[PDB]
């Protein structure tokens, strides 16, 4: 693997 | 010295309300009690949890004694419930104990002292104005999913209550997605921007029914208050930075998808059948009007869901997780649906295609 | 492995729902999990099981199919099945180990275990067999389930019993503090015969009865019980041990009756029982002269009293009891007024309807 | 407490 939005 | 008399009726909503913001295993006792408050006419049922309060005013017309305690709320409520339709509650203190009667049914409860329960701090409101009931459910309800629940990043465990020229919006994100939702409310607003906590973003949508009874909305500096009829919600902000939604939506997605909202729906809850437990990975491999869903889990099972889409760009893949692209889906209740892609490791940004009110952003994971 | 199927997704919901019901959570064993699909002769045979009791729905196939077995996920495959849009037409094959489910433009490859280690039942030679209706045997088990034992070290009582007695079905469950009991004929000179079947396996057969107009075909074996409705086969292992006599636990002298509306009852119980002890729960009656009061104390000094007008005939006298019990037994009498008969303080009450005797409940009081 | 019925 999930990547961070942010 | 404080007593009261009237029909249990009336005395039930009041009771489920304000037993609200009241959880589990209260560390102070007082946090599982309701304040009431005989004074002039009327009875004031009060519930807290320290941070948010919910106060019922009920209209008393039998003869009644000024004054005030506490007692148990899950107890006084299951009481009043459990009691016969139309029947008349006399509730009056004696000593350290409140005695309830009705009929040939008595109750004598524990109480706890009303100069000992929580009052929120007194405060001076800024931003003042009426809606709906409606407008505020579907503002809530279109957004409340996506706030972070127990997040280290304390402002992001909640929503934003941000009111901007003739519009209200609501922005919740948690670091993965994004939701905003925004409306007119038929008012000239100033530009303010308030975190309401997750908690009491809950207590908030639940004393609304459908559109039945104007919301009346006060926002101070560090609290907020939403008179419903006969009901005031109380909430202390979650005093931080709220990230600007406006930087999270795609600047420039190049490749646009159009599908219809059910079928997209189905074919990614059925896709997640077979996919990882744990991470809920599905890739989606756009091609020339056509989408292709795939998902793999450690035992070697695969679901692949093959869709009529309208698409025009470039072929690319995408991983995401369905959970977060179903819980959008949910989310929009709508015939159609519009995803704005960017690239494989960029945000996608999915909304109504009818509407743009409400608009999604949901981060892929690496394929 | 050659078996290959078509069906239409609407007649193979229930039969899936169906079997799917002995499997629970994340199970022991791996292929306690899978169903086993056998298809021969022109039909589909849906199993599942949990070594204990096992289900078996058997689906007419319409379209070409070819016959074999296998097992697959349970849990996914109705999950697929269900996920599907109404009217689909599922196509189902084998593929080395694993299972092609394709319905349009959807596809599936399920992960399968061998269908030579699915647990079918030890075989087994009916000795009692009868047919009654189906709502007869939901009443039987309705009004008597929830007297069973959960976990009890006595194994025997962790299940129903199911006797047999001239021309009536008996059911009797009871946990060591109170007891249910329920007789109803099913015109038939039957033998005398008692099987104890598991609560689990009680729970599930009940749950297999849609409430229609079809008969139930119940053979009671040396260690086993089916029970045959519709399409649905349900087979069950039963508990071993000597199951106590009900004729025994009934009050043989209760002189003191006591009759009251079933509802008013139940309120006022239900009103008592908030302020009586969390864990303990209970209340002591107080029987008077057409009159009852009921008094609940928890440990916080809280009370709560309720005094009811009864058609009371007999001497005064104050009895204990777990009002969570008491509560049990009037939500299963779904009746208008009820009769107590109450013997001493010391002593068991029976409680049943004052219209129909059909089930009477026996509850143990508490020395308060 | 609790009496048995037995």
């Amino acid at each position: 693997g999930q990547a961070x939005l942010f | 010295h404080m007593k009261f008399t009237v029909e249990r009726e009336h005395l039930l909503k009041p009771l489920q309300q304000v037993s609200g913001p009241l959880g589990g295993r209260p560390t102070l006792p007082i946090l599982g009690n309701l304040l009431l408050q005989v004074a002039d006419g009327t009875l004031s049922l009060t519930g807290t949890d320290l941070e948010m309060e919910m106060v019922a005013r009920v209209a008393l017309v039998q003869p009644h004694e000024p004054g005030a305690t506490t007692v148990p709320a899950r107890k006084f409520f299951d009481i009043c419930r459990g009691l016969p339709e139309g029947a008349e509650i006399a509730v009056q203190l004696e000593g350290e104990r409140m005695l309830v009667r009705s009929g040939r049914s008595r109750f004598s409860l524990s109480t706890l002292p009303a100069a000992d329960f929580p009052n929120l701090d007194d405060w001076q409101s800024e931003v003042e104005f009426t809606l709906p009931q409606a407008t505020m459910k579907r503002l809530i309800e279109a957004t409340q999913f996506s706030m972070a629940h127990q997040d280290v990043r304390y402002y992001l465990n909640g929503m934003l209550f941000e009111t901007e020229g003739e519009e209200l919006r609501t922005v919740a994100t948690d670091g993965h997605r994004l939701a905003v939702c925004s409306m007119p409310i038929g008012q000239s607003l100033p530009s303010h921007s308030v975190i309401v906590p997750r908690k009491g973003v809950i207590e908030l949508m639940r004393m609304l029914d459908g559109g039945d009874n104007p919301l009346r909305v006060q926002i101070g500096s560090n609290n907020i208050r939403a008179h419903v009829g006969d009901f005031i919600f109380t909430s202390k902000l979650v005093d931080g930075r709220f990230p600007d939604y406006r930087r999270v939506l795609p600047k420039n997605p190049d490749k646009h998808l159009e599908a219809g909202c059910d079928l997209l729906k189905q074919a990614f809850a059925r896709a997640a059948i077979l996919s990882n437990e744990k991470f809920r990975g599905v890739r989606l491999y756009v091609s020339e009007n056509q989408l292709k869903i795939t998902a793999n889990n450690p035992e070697q099972e695969e679901a692949e869901e093959i869709l009529d889409v309208t698409y025009s760009g470039a072929e690319m893949e995408i991983g995401f997780n369905v959970s977060y692209v179903l819980d959008v889906l949910n989310a929009l209740k709508c015939e159609n649906v519009r995803m704005m892609l960017t690239d494989s490791v960029s945000s996608v940004q999915i909304e109504d295609a009818a509407s743009q009110s409400a608009a999604y952003v949901v981060m892929p994971m690496r394929l």
